[PDB]
């Protein structure tokens, strides 16, 4: 029917992935090895559309985790929800892979491996016979997830023409260059892939994560293990229309076509408000609908790092508003009326915008019947400021001599630097342009 | 009520109320309710877009246009604080004395309607000319943001239009000294002798 | 109330028909409308019924695991006209919900005869988003596999935009209408009949309940000016669509001789004055098919400009009803 | 919606924003690490003006701490008031600085830094779609304060030019100059930033501080731990209009607008009365609002070193009383009427004059919903005494060749002391002139 097979892919993306499997059966009151509540039937209405179809009641996740890295793996089986995974629709024990730290190792990898990579991902294919398309939860940071992770985004584009591609993928951190050098270049390569041979992405910046994660989680020392629970919460919160029971874009092809100018404008900027737990104590006093849209285009829920005085000549064409479970439905054409009289969306001037808001309803549980929650999806076009920031970090590395003998000694032979130059150049000037 | 609007918004609030609390707060007295919501949203729209105005040009001929448009805002900062306290004093009265009587219904009922007409009647102060000054109060608003769209001969032709209203403030503090020796003239006596020894 | 809830459900089939004709449900519907399209693009003929009702049950099945507890689906049927098999095919198919006995006394003849006429513009408000939904894969399917010419690249890229401005301007009417409709109507009646205490009132906030909500999707004595709008659109987004596929195919088969023509360069060397005479003809047939998509395209924007301006004013003429809600509505779409 | 952001900066600007923010946890009924009361929202009508929007009901702080000091940061992480603030808003934990004590240190770190300091906090910033605006709650008093604070009064200007600005900076203390020299340099460096590059401040002056710190507080020993308690109250009670719900000047830009004659003057003079805790035993018999003003025109309550003898030929044009929680509305306008009577004020012989009164209910506490309050904001002509004050400290300080071999090495080149003095004797002429 509506069958989604997610990619999960490096070092960072398999781990992404592993809390999102975690946060599915919290809400669908399953257990991992077993059936326990009679939650599962008479609350959640649909739950055969990211996992497989049920045997035994036991509903498979449609996953598969490729990495170079043994090490991300080797977390997951000491814990009980690993028992849920299967161990022959990806690998069995004792996995390994490369070295391995390059983007040109996953890229000359992927034909090598070519008849095994194409094998047992395509048995999960015709399971279903009407598949929705394929999501890469793959990263763009290191040289695990985004040298394999191109190489898959041009031979599914025609082996399987007819699919969605989406992905949620997440932007690495620029904060110092010690550790990694290779970041401006791992990046771009894979950022072409994305809007010629990708339709839509979903940024997820890292500069950005720090600035929620001191700002109401009050962290001293920034850990990896507060990087999965700000992703696994959204990642649930998007498909609320296609998990739980909705109407209106209740498939992953629903949301993205009313949200796409364009092809190569497609980076979504991505929002959500509540994250904290003493907020509970005073949610029983009938917290409406009418305050928590008034603070999402307002730049504070926002994941993206962009210039503060840039929105002026910049605007809006695009934004979702997502509530779920409790939305007191007899004022949320209260919160859109609310919306004309403020203009915090600057609006295209040759066509027409769109606020759109849509419901479905939670879990059957008390922490998510009870506080009102707000996902944003919204699509400004300020969004070339990461586009100059990466493209002033790339050429200003190239004029320091930095990685141009180290990079191309293997399958690597001609310049392609400035065919990722201009083509993101053309992005850039496109969206300027979009606004006559 | 046989009087209009001072704008152009046919805009009001109506409140939706049915049996048996329709017996006390009538339809007739939302109406009286709607007279004193167009006078009191009108100057507060004239407090919002002139604090807008105020706070742009913060962020010599200058130093002059600064002047008026402060001593206008005060003039209009301190009469607007007497209209909120002196229908507000009458307010913890009517309050108190619904505490104090209450035996009969109807009592009640008329107890609230002729309150209603202290409101109505203090903003039926407006009645002759002073409608027109509060829109010629609003001709200089829009003519300032004429020129808030232009950014020295458009500030005299502002001091000759901010010392226009200024000479019809005074004609309408002489009207407000002509009665024969009413209590809501009084009130508006003592309120604008508060505006006499600033 | 007693005999209400000890035997034959009433005030859950009330709710149960939301599901169906008012399509309160969309993973019901959309799990049907997928499979529904294979037999609506052939014109209806007469074995057209005996394979609708095993897309029916097979679809019932593929969204349910515990819907086979209730007499829900018993109490279901199809429902088809007599038109002549000379039609597009669309048009026949319907669902109606059927009654035997104490369901019957609260529901007449009077009441799924009004529920046909709810359902086919409902029906058709889910045909125009489901058509839709295939143009936009549509898109997305051809613009990947002609990239490698320069001339077609920046041609779909203006026609992608006049296509979206149709897009989400149906997208924030249509998700509109109906769920306002659904919004106004679902909390008035479900909430009124477990306050009021007997048989009569339960028919007396129904009877007054299943025409103010039709009286808001389509039907009135005074809605003329309703209908001739939202059909001016429903055939125009069917002229919009069917031009478009007339000149995708054109510019993608077009494109796929010229790659084969290139693989026959490398063959005949490991194995030329009329070849480069044939690629010409390619270019002119290139060059041809660009104005062709082109200047219908001028022609249908300027029906859809024609439109969206006889949609205002349209709109905003009848005798003082509840129709300043509605008029407050479309001016808030096309600005903001 | 009226969202603000403070600009908490220097070894005297953290500490009295410390409190200010632990201040703001007992009068709305919350807990910083939870909430434990109802009192939240049936008591206070509104919350999110300074706080950040809630995510789970926990309203974080929209605050920013810099300075080079690291002493000021590592006696708050050892409270349990810093778990509501966030490790990732402004610094992670080990943040350092400077060596360091100089002007010309901040003033030129700002722009070596000037990637990182324009990049999380204006993260805060989009998250509204309508910035109220900035107060800079900086500090006059050493290098670390004026030095940093002089550069974001400028590049802030252009970058947020439709945002109110105005700052509660505090005065440094001018009894003996052993400990630091550089007084009379830093201050009027900031101080010509403060009227041309910032529309308005709020002065606390050091040497009235201990005026009253030994009026009624009753200390032998002058310390560090008493200037927070003075400062912190009228921190709060300048919002009460804007915290708690009131109707007319209820916000920043409402109060400030209806005091400021015109730029270049916009130095309040401030009052506080109520500060003792054994006058809770006798307002119980109904204590009245008709003693309570007659005291904030008489000089007692004031924090700015006046002369007593120059106020017969300087005159009040603003004047703001400031009335809180119970007021016995209905004595209000008696307390107004026994104003024009005395005319403690001098009024201007060229304008009108104006004393603006206003109420706004307190916090749901035993000591704020029984005694009386009474906030001032001032405007007196008679504020040119500080100014000749420091002035007159400035020209000595340079005929005894003191700072200027020592403080022309680094990124000064030309002399910028009399573009200092003539601007300051700008401002003392037209005080004088604007009384005609």
């Amino acid at each position: 029917p509506r069958e989604i097979i997610t990619l999960q892919l490096g070092q960072c993306g398999n781990q992404i992935g592993f809390e999102f499997w975690k946060q599915l059966c919290a809400e669908h009151g399953i257990s991992p090895e077993g059936i326990v509540e009679e939650f599962a039937t008479e609350g959640t209405d649909r739950k055969d559309v990211f996992f497989y179809q049920a045997d035994d009641e036991h509903y498979i996740p449609r996953a598969v985790l490729l990495d170079l890295e043994p090490r991300v793996i080797h977390s997951i089986l000491n814990s009980p929800y690993a028992n849920l995974y299967n161990p022959e629709n990806i690998y069995l024990s004792e996995h390994g892979g490369g070295a391995g730290n390059n983007w040109a190792s996953g890229f000359s990898q992927g034909e090598k491996i070519h008849e095994d990579i194409f094998d047992i991902i395509d048995r999960e294919a015709d399971g279903s016979d009407s598949l929705e398309g394929f999501v890469l939860c793959h990263s763009i940071a290191g040289g695990t997830g985004s040298g394999l992770g191109s190489y898959l985004l041009e031979r599914l584009n025609d082996r399987y023409p007819k699919k969605l591609v989406q992905t949620y993928s997440v932007f690495p951190n620029q904060d110092e260059m010690s550790h990694v050098v290779v970041q401006p270049y791992n990046s771009l390569l894979t950022l072409k892939r994305l809007t010629q041979n990708a339709d839509c992405v979903v940024v997820l910046d890292n500069t950005a994560l720090n600035r929620i994660a001191t700002d109401r989680l009050h962290i001293q020392n920034p850990s990896f293990s507060q990087i999965n629970q700000l992703v696994s919460t959204i990642m649930s919160a998007s498909t609320t229309t296609l998990r739980y029971p909705g109407y209106m874009n209740n498939d992953l092809i629903g949301l993205i076509a009313s949200l796409i100018p364009t092809p190569r404008l497609h980076f979504l900027m991505t929002g959500y408000t509540p994250l904290t737990t003493d907020q509970s104590v005073a949610s029983v006093r009938k917290t409406t609908v009418l305050d928590v849209m008034r603070r999402l285009l307002q730049p504070k829920n926002v994941m993206v790092s962009t210039g503060r005085d840039r929105q002026t000549n910049h605007c809006y064409i695009a934004i979702l508003n997502i509530i779920q479970g409790e939305v007191d439905p007899t004022q949320v054409h209260k919160s859109l009326q609310r919306i004309r009289e403020r203009k915090l969306a600057n609006f295209i001037p040759w066509g027409p915008a769109s606020i759109q808001v849509a419901l479905s309803r939670k879990s059957p549980y008390l922490p998510s019947a009870h506080r009102v929650s707000g996902l944003m999806m919204a699509n400004h076009t300020n969004i070339s400021s990461l586009f100059e920031r990466t493209c002033r970090q790339y050429d200003k590395l190239r004029k320091r001599e930095a990685f141009l003998e180290q990079f191309r000694k293997e399958d690597i032979f001609k310049d392609n630097f400035d065919e990722l130059d201009n083509s993101r150049e053309i992005v850039q000037q496109l969206i300027d342009e979009y606004h006559a | 009520t046989e009087l209009a609007l001072s704008g152009l918004e046919s805009f009001s609030f109506d409140y939706i109320v049915k049996w048996p609390l329709s017996l006390i707060i009538n339809r007739k007295a939302l109406t009286r309710y709607q007279m004193l919501f167009r006078h009191m949203f009108y100057c507060k729209h004239v407090e919002r877009l002139l604090c807008n105005v105020w706070i742009s040009n913060k962020t010599k001929w200058f130093a002059g246009a600064f002047t008026l448009r402060q001593r206008m805002l005060n003039f209009v900062q301190n009469i607007q604080y007497y209209m909120m306290f002196e229908v507000m004093e009458p307010t913890w009265h009517i309050l108190e004395k619904n505490l104090k009587s209450a035996s009969n219904i109807d009592d009640v009922l008329s107890h609230h309607t002729s309150f209603l007409d202290n409101c109505l009647k203090d903003c039926m102060l407006t009645n002759p000319e002073l409608l027109k000054i509060f829109s010629k109060l609003m001709s200089v608003c829009v003519m300032f943001t004429n020129c808030l769209q232009r950014f020295e001969s458009t500030i005299n032709n502002f001091d000759s239009n901010f010392s226009a209203h200024l000479m019809d403030l005074l004609d309408k503090l002489s009207m407000y000294s002509t009665s024969d020796c009413e209590h809501s003239m009084i009130n508006i006596i003592y309120r604008l002798d508060f505006n006499g020894f600033y | 109330l007693d005999v209400l809830n000890k035997n034959y459900n009433l005030l859950e089939h009330m709710q149960a028909m939301r599901r169906y004709l008012l399509l309160g449900q969309g993973d019901f519907i959309r799990h049907l409308m997928d499979l529904l399209k294979p037999e609506l693009v052939r014109p209806a003929t007469t074995l057209y019924q005996h394979n609708l009702t095993g897309i029916l049950e097979t679809a019932v099945r593929a969204t349910n695991a515990q819907f086979d507890n209730p007499e829900i689906l018993k109490r279901l049927d199809v429902r088809l006209l007599e038109v002549s098999p000379g039609d597009t095919g669309w048009d026949v198919f319907s669902l109606d919900y059927h009654v035997d006995g104490p369901i019957a006394t609260v529901f007449t003849r009077e009441c799924m005869s009004h529920y046909l006429r709810v359902f086919n513009f409902l029906w058709r408000a889910k045909r125009m988003e489901y058509i839709l939904t295939d143009i936009w894969k549509g898109h997305m399917c051809n613009a990947k596999l002609l990239k490698g010419m320069p001339e077609l690249s920046g041609v779909l890229h203006q026609c992608h935009i006049l296509a979206s401005e149709m897009v989400h301007f149906i997208h924030q009417m249509q998700y509109y209408i109906t769920f306002e409709v659904l919004e106004c109507s679902w909390d008035e009646l479900w909430n009124k009949v477990l306050k009021a205490q007997d048989l009569d009132h339960i028919i007396a906030a129904h009877d007054v309940f299943l025409d103010t909500i039709i009286s808001r999707c389509l039907l009135d004595s005074e809605s003329r000016a309703l209908l001739n709008q939202l059909r001016a659109v429903f055939d125009q987004i069917i002229e919009f669509q069917n031009a478009q596929d007339a000149l995708y195919r054109a510019a993608l088969e077009e494109l796929q001789q010229r790659l084969q023509f290139e693989e026959r360069k490398k063959e005949r060397e490991s194995e030329t004055a009329a070849e480069e005479d044939v690629e010409n003809k390619r270019i002119q047939e290139f060059q041809e098919s660009i104005p062709k998509m082109r200047s219908q395209l001028r022609i249908l924007t300027h029906f859809y400009q024609g439109i969206v301006q006889q949609f205002l004013v349209l709109l905003t003429t009848s005798t003082d009803e509840s129709l300043r809600f509605l008029s407050f509505r479309l001016d808030f779409n096309e600005h903001y």
